[PDB]
C-alpha cells in the first residue's frame, strides 16, 4: 500500500514547515495596521466618493 | 444618442432576444437528478432510457415523453464526498433515487443516504422519486429462504402487511410483505420531516420494465401540479 | 307604459265608455321604496369597501416587482375589472338617479360592459386555474394575451352588438328600460359563463380531492374544506344559488331575499377576494415584512 | 485544530460489557451532531448510531439496536458508548465522527472513507479464549 | 512502523503549536482598540443585472472594472457592462452545471468549469467577433470549484479531488500539481505578484502554494468546518477564510497564526463568498441568511449589513479600484452595491 | 337573470309606472 509513503511525505512536509522563521504576531499586526492606514484614503468603500467622480450614478 | 451607443444597444437587444428564445426552450424542458449506489441498477435504467429515447464528470441523457423533453443527469466521476456539489441540484424537477432491494446488508446505507438527502438544507423543496429496483432479485432471495430480514431488521418480525397493498396476483405473500416492509421503512423516514413542502414517490422497478420513465413523467406532472397548488396556497 | 296615456288619450274628453271601471257619468277634464333604498345603501357600501380594499391590494402588488407573475397578472386584471365595475355602478347610480340623452346611453353601456368584463375575468380566473392542471402542466404555460383578449374584446364585441340592435330596433330614450327579449343578448352569455366557471370549480374540487388522498387523517378533510372556502369567492359560486330564479315582481318574498343575497354577496366578493389573495397570502406578507424590516434598518 | 481521541477497546469476551470514551477538542462539542462508525476487516465503513446536540434525538442502526447506548457530556466535553451483549461479528475498529456543519440535522459524509472530521478510532476484538 | 510515524507527526505538531504560542504575545484586538471605529456603513444598489435563467454560482471582475462575467446553472455565461447594464456576450455552455468562472487580466479570454471536470476557455477577441471554444482542459477527477487566470497562457484551477493544477493554454496539459489537502478544495486566491496562492479545502484547512516551485508553504487549521471562500489581502501578507461555522478568520502568512475572528450570536448560518476592499479595511462576507455582512477588519465589529437578495448570496466580488461590489445570488439576480455621501 | 340588470330594469319600470300613477292621481283628485 501507499500508506507508508504518504506518512513519510507528510513527515517530510512537517519537517520542512517547522524550520521556518516566524515573525511575532505583534509586528505583523502593526504592519497590517500601518498598511490599512496608509491606503485608507484610497478606499472608496471606506471613504465615500462624491457622485461627480463616481461613475455608478 | 451616439452611433457606438446605438450599436451597443442593438447588440444588447439581439442578445436579449436570443436569451428570450433560450428561456422559452429552457422552460419547456425539465431536469432530473439520478442518485444511487454502485451496485444499484441505475446504469441499466439509463441504458434503457437511452436506447428507447422516450474525467467526464457528469452524464446527460435526453428523452422525449408525450412531446415533453427531459434531461436526466447522472454522476459520472466524483469522489465519495457529496456534501458540496449536491447543492448544484437544488432546482431540478425531481431526484430519482434508485435503491437495490436485494442487498439487505447495504439497505441500511441506502436508508442513511435517503435520510441525508431528504433532510438536506438545500434539498428541502425538491421532491425525490424512489425506485425500489431489483424486484425480481428480491423475490428470488425471499423465496430462497437462506437469509432473513429479521436478523438485519428486528422490526420486520413485528411488521404486518398493509391493508392497502396491491400485490401481483401470482406473487408470493412473503415477497409482498418484505417489499412493503422496505417501502414503509423508506416512507417513515420520508414522513419524519418535510412538513409537506416536498413529496416522495415510491415505485417498484424491475430495471427492465418500460413504464419506469413514463412513471417519472406522471410523477413529474404531479409535482408540477402540486407546485401550482402551492402557488394558490391550496395545499 | 311611459308618459303616453295622456298624449294619445285625448279621445277635454268624455268617459271612454269601453272600460268596466271609470264610470261613464261625467267627463274627464312605501315598502318598495324602503327596500330599494336599503338595497342601494347596502350595495353602495359594499362596493365602496371592495373598491378601497382592491385598490390598496393593487398598489401593494405593484409596489413589489418580485411578485410579478402570470398568476398575479391575472389577479391584477380581475381586481381592475372589479374596480371598473364598481366605478361604473357608482356613475350609473349618480346619473340615472338624483329623454334620449347621450349621457344616459353612454353610462348604461359602460356599466353593462364593465359588468360583463368583470364576469368574464371571473371566468378567466377559473379557466387559468383549470388549465394549470390539465392544459398547462407539461405544456407552454403563458396564455396571458389569449385570456386578456377573451376577457376584453369578446365582451366588447357583444356589448357593441347589443348597442347596435338597441339603436336599430327601438332606441327608446334611455337604454335602462328593457324592450322584449333583447336584454337576453346580455343575460344569455354571462350567466352561461358563470355556469362554466362553476363546472370548473367542481373539477378543481375533484383535483383537490384526488391529490389529498394520495398524500393523506381528518387534516386532509380540514385542508380540503379550507381550500374550498378560500376558492368559493374566486369562482363566484354564490351566483348559481339564485341564478335559476327568473324575473319576479318587486312585491314578493323570493325576489326580496334574492336581491338582498345578491347585493350582499356580490358587494363583499371583491373584499373577500382581496383579503384572501392579497392579505392572507404568504408571499405578500413575507415581502411586506422584508420591506418593512429594510425600511426600519435604513431609517 | 479539530481532533478527537478514542479510548477503550482490546480483547473482550463475547456477551460482556465495554465502555468506549471519546474526547474532542478544537471545536464546540454542544454545537455539532456526533456519530459512531465501524470498519470491519474486509468491509467498508457503516453507520452505527448518532446523537444530536441536546441528546433528545438518539438513533441506532438495526444491527445493534437495543444493544449499544450512546451519550454525551457537554460540561466535560466527552462522548460515551456502552456496549453490552457483544458478538464475534462486532470485531472491528470504531471511529467517532462529527457533523460536517453546525446547526444542521443532516449528516452527509460521515461514513465517507476520506472524511477528515473523525478520530483515529480504536480496535475492539470480540473473541473467546 | 506506522505508530512511530504517527507519534513523530504528533510531536512535530506539538512543536509547531509551541512555536506558534511562543511567537504570539498580544492579540490583534488588544492593539486595535485605540483606532477610530469605522462606524455604521450603508450601501445602496446602484445597478441590478437581470436576464439569467438559473441560480448564479460565480462571477469575476475585469481589470478595467467595467465588464464582468457571470455564470449561472442554466448553461449560459453572460458578460455584463456595469455602467450601462448592456450585455456584451452570451456564451452558450456545453455543460449547464457551471460552478466557477474567471476573466483574464487582458480581457481576451474567459474561463468556466463545473461538474463536467472540464475547464472551457473561450476567446472574446476572435477575428469574426463570434465566441468559440478556444481551449478545453481535462485531467481533473473532480468538480471544478474555482479557476483564476495568471497570464494569457497560464491558469490555476482547483477541483474536488483534493488537487490543484496549473494549465498552459498553448499545450493544454498540466505543468504543476499541488497535493496535500484531505477535503474538497473550494476556492483559491492569487497574490498581487502572482507568486503564491492560498487555497482552502473542506477539512477546515487552508494551504499556501508556490506556482513556480510547486509545494506547500504554510498550513492553517484555525477553522472548525469546511472553508467555502477565501480572499487575499491587498498587501499580500495575509488572507481571510470563511467557513460553515458562521465565523470568518484572518490569517497572516508571516505570523503563521490567526489574526482576528469575526462571529456573532445572531448569525449561525454558513459563509459562501468573502472578499476584501481596496485597502483591506473592510471584509465583505455573504451568508446563507439571504444577505451579506461587512465587518471591520481590525475591530471585528459588524460595520454594515447588505440585504435585498431573495436567496443565498453565492459570489461576492470587489473591483480593482474599489468603485462598487458585485454580489450574485441564487435568485438569478446580480446586484451592484456602492456607498454615497 | 343578472342581479344588477334585473334590479335596474325593475327600478326603471317602477319609475315609468309611478310617474304615470302620480299624474293620474293628481288629475283625478280634482275631479273627485
Amino acid at each position: 500500500t501507499a500508506s507508508i509513503a504518504q506518512a513519510r511525505k507528510l513527515v517530510e512536509q512537517l519537517k520542512m514547515e517547522a524550520n521556518i522563521d516566524r515573525i511575532k504576531v505583534s509586528k505583523a499586526a502593526a504592519d497590517l495596521m500601518a498598511y490599512c492606514e496608509a491606503h485608507a484614503k484610497e478606499d472608496p468603500l471606506l471613504t465615500p466618493v462624491p457622485a461627480s467622480e463616481n461613475p455608478f450614478r | 444618442l451616439s452611433a457606438e451607443d446605438k450599436a451597443a444597444v442593438e447588440r444588447s437587444k439581439m442578445i436579449e432576444k436570443q436569451l428570450q428564445k433560450d428561456k422559452q426552450v429552457y422552460r419547456a424542458t425539465h431536469r432530473l437528478l439520478l442518485l444511487g449506489a454502485d451496485n444499484s441498477g441505475k446504469s441499466t435504467i439509463v441504458k434503457q432510457m437511452r436506447i428507447y429515447h422516450v474525467t467526464s464528470g457528469i452524464f446527460e441523457t435526453k428523452f422525449q415523453v408525450d412531446k415533453v423533453n427531459f434531461h436526466m443527469f447522472d454522476v459520472g466521476a466524483q469522489r465519495d464526498e457529496r456534501r458540496k456539489w449536491i447543492q448544484c441540484f437544488n432546482d431540478v424537477t425531481a431526484i430519482i433515487f434508485v435503491v437495490d432491494s436485494s442487498d439487505y446488508n447495504r439497505l441500511q446505507e441506502a436508508l442513511n443516504d435517503f435520510k441525508s438527502i431528504w433532510n438536506n438544507r438545500w434539498l428541502r423543496t425538491i421532491s425525490v422519486i424512489l425506485f425500489l429496483n431489483k424486484q425480481d432479485l428480491l423475490a428470488e432471495k425471499v423465496l430462497a429462504g437462506k437469509s432473513k430480514i429479521e436478523d438485519y431488521f428486528p422490526e420486520f418480525a413485528r411488521y404486518t402487511t398493509p391493508e392497502d397493498a396491491t400485490p401481483e396476483p401470482g406473487e408470493d405473500p412473503r415477497v409482498t410483505r418484505a417489499k412493503y416492509f422496505i417501502r414503509d421503512e423508506f416512507l417513515r423516514i420520508s414522513t419524519a420531516s418535510g412538513d409537506g413542502r416536498h413529496y416522495c414517490y415510491p415505485h417498484f422497478t424491475c430495471s427492465v420494465d418500460t413504464e419506469n420513465a413514463r412513471r417519472i413523467f406522471n410523477d413529474c406532472r404531479d409535482i408540477i401540479q402540486r407546485m401550482h397548488l402551492r402557488q394558490y396556497e391550496l395545499l | 307604459v311611459m308618459t303616453k296615456e295622456e298624449q294619445i288619450f285625448l279621445l277635454a274628453v268624455p268617459c271612454p265608455d269601453y272600460i268596466y271601471d271609470f264610470n261613464h257619468k261625467g267627463h274627464a277634464y312605501t315598502r318598495e321604496r324602503e327596500v330599494f333604498d336599503r338595497l342601494g345603501m347596502i350595495y353602495t357600501v359594499g362596493y365602496s369597501v371592495s373598491l378601497a380594499s382592491l385598490t390598496v391590494a393593487v398598489l401593494i402588488l405593484a409596489y413589489f416587482r418580485r411578485l410579478h407573475c402570470t398568476r398575479n397578472y391575472i389577479h391584477m386584471h380581475l381586481f381592475l375589472s372589479f374596480m371598473l365595475r364598481a366605478v361604473s355602478i357608482f356613475v350609473k347610480d349618480a346619473v340615472l338617479y338624483s329623454a334620449g340623452y347621450a349621457g344616459c346611453r353612454v353610462a348604461v353601456t359602460f356599466f353593462l360592459y364593465f359588468l360583463a368584463t368583470n364576469y368574464y375575468w371571473i371566468l378567466v380566473e377559473g379557466l387559468y386555474l383549470h388549465s394549470l392542471i390539465f392544459m398547462a402542466f407539461f405544456s407552454e404555460k403563458k396564455y396571458l394575451w389569449g385570456f386578456t383578449v377573451f376577457g376584453w374584446g369578446l365582451p366588447a364585441v357583444f356589448v357593441a352588438v347589443w348597442v347596435s340592435v338597441r339603436a336599430t330596433l327601438a332606441n327608446t330614450g334611455c337604454w335602462d328600460l328593457s324592450s322584449g327579449n333583447k336584454k337576453w343578448i346580455i343575460q344569455v352569455p354571462i350567466l352561461a359563463s358563470i355556469v362554466l366557471n362553476f363546472i370548473l370549480f367542481i373539477n378543481i374540487v375533484r383535483v383537490l380531492a384526488t391529490k389529498l388522498r394520495e398524500t393523506n387523517t381528518r387534516q386532509q378533510y380540514r385542508k380540503l374544506l379550507k381550500s374550498t372556502l378560500v376558492l368559493m369567492p374566486l369562482f363566484g359560486v354564490h351566483y348559481i344559488v339564485f341564478m335559476a330564479t327568473p324575473y319576479t315582481e318587486v312585491s314578493g318574498t323570493l325576489w326580496q331575499v334574492q336581491m338582498h343575497y345578491e347585493m350582499l354577496f356580490n358587494s363583499f366578493q371583491g373584499f373577500f377576494v382581496a383579503i384572501i389573495y392579497c392579505f392572507c397570502n404568504g408571499e405578500v406578507q413575507a415581502e411586506i415584512k422584508k420591506s418593512w424590516s429594510r425600511w426600519t434598518l435604513a431609517l | 485544530q479539530v481532533q478527537l481521541q478514542e479510548s477503550g477497546g482490546g480483547l473482550v469476551q463475547p456477551g460482556g460489557s465495554l465502555r468506549l470514551s471519546c474526547a474532542a477538542s478544537g471545536f464546540t462539542f454542544s454545537n455539532y451532531k456526533m456519530n459512531w462508525v465501524r470498519q470491519a476487516p474486509g468491509k467498508g465503513l457503516e453507520w452505527v448510531s448518532d446523537i444530536s446536540q441536546s441528546g433528545a434525538s438518539i438513533s441506532y442502526t438495526g444491527s445493534v439496536k437495543g444493544r449499544f447506548t450512546i451519550s454525551r457530556d457537554n460540561a466535560k466535553n466527552t462522548l460515551y458508548l456502552q456496549m453490552n451483549s457483544l458478538k464475534p461479528e462486532d470485531t472491528a475498529v470504531y471511529y467517532c465522527a462529527r457533523c460536517p456543519a453546525p446547526f444542521t440535522r443532516d449528516c452527509f459524509d460521515v461514513t465517507s472513507t476520506t472524511y477528515a472530521y473523525r478520530g483515529q478510532g480504536t480496535q475492539v476484538t470480540v473473541s473467546s479464549h | 512502523e506506522l505508530d512511530q510515524l504517527r507519534q513523530e507527526a504528533e510531536q512535530l505538531k506539538n512543536q509547531i503549536r509551541d512555536a506558534r504560542k511562543a511567537c504570539a504575545d498580544a492579540t490583534l484586538s488588544q492593539i486595535t482598540n485605540n483606532i477610530d471605529p469605522v462606524g455604521r456603513i450603508q450601501m445602496r444598489t446602484r445597478r441590478t443585472l437581470r436576464g439569467h435563467l438559473a441560480k448564479i454560482y460565480a462571477m469575476h471582475w475585469g481589470t478595467d472594472s467595467r465588464l464582468l462575467v457571470s455564470a449561472s446553472q442554466d448553461g449560459k455565461l453572460i458578460i455584463w457592462d456595469s455602467y450601462t447594464t448592456n450585455k456584451v456576450h452570451a456564451i452558450p455552455l456545453r455543460s449547464s452545471w457551471v460552478m466557477t468562472c474567471a476573466y483574464a487580466p487582458s480581457g481576451n479570454y474567459v474561463a468556466c468549469g463545473g461538474l463536467d471536470n472540464i475547464c472551457s476557455i473561450y476567446n472574446l477577441k476572435t477575428r469574426e467577433g463570434n465566441v468559440r471554444v478556444s481551449r478545453e482542459l481535462a485531467g481533473h477527477t473532480g468538480y471544478l470549484s474555482c479557476c483564476r487566470f495568471l497570464d494569457d497562457n497560464q491558469i490555476v484551477t482547483s477541483s474536488g479531488d483534493t488537487t490543484c493544477a496549473l494549465w498552459d493554454i498553448e499545450t493544454g496539459q498540466q505543468t504543476t500539481t499541488f497535493t496535500g489537502h484531505t477535503g474538497d478544495v473550494m476556492s483559491l486566491s492569487l497574490a498581487p505578484d502572482t507568486r503564491l496562492f492560498v487555497s482552502g479545502a473542506c477539512d477546515a484547512s487552508a494551504k499556501l502554494w508556490d506556482v513556480r516551485e510547486g509545494m506547500c508553504r504554510q498550513t492553517f487549521t484555525g477553522h472548525e468546518s469546511d472553508i467555502n471562500a477565501i480572499c487575499f489581502f491587498p498587501n499580500g501578507n495575509a488572507f481571510a477564510t470563511g467557513s460553515d461555522d458562521a465565523t470568518c478568520r484572518l490569517f497572516d502568512l508571516r505570523a503563521d497564526q490567526e489574526l482576528m475572528t469575526y462571529s456573532h450570536d445572531n448569525i449561525i448560518c454558513g459563509i459562501t463568498s468573502v472578499s476584501f476592499s481596496k485597502s483591506g479595511r473592510l471584509l465583505l462576507a455573504g451568508y446563507d441568511d439571504f444577505n451579506c455582512n461587512v465587518w471591520d477588519a481590525l475591530k471585528a465589529d459588524r460595520a454594515g449589513v447588505l440585504a435585498g437578495h431573495d436567496n443565498r448570496v453565492s459570489c461576492l466580488g470587489v473591483t480593482d479600484d474599489g468603485m462598487a461590489v458585485a454580489t450574485g445570488s441564487w435568485d438569478s439576480f446580480l446586484k451592484i452595491w456602492n456607498g454615497s455621501s | 337573470a343578472v342581479a344588477e340588470i334585473q334590479l335596474m330594469h325593475q327600478r326603471a319600470k317602477w319609475i315609468q309606472d309611478a310617474r304615470r300613477r302620480a299624474f293620474l292621481h293628481k288629475l283625478i283628485a280634482e275631479i273627485h
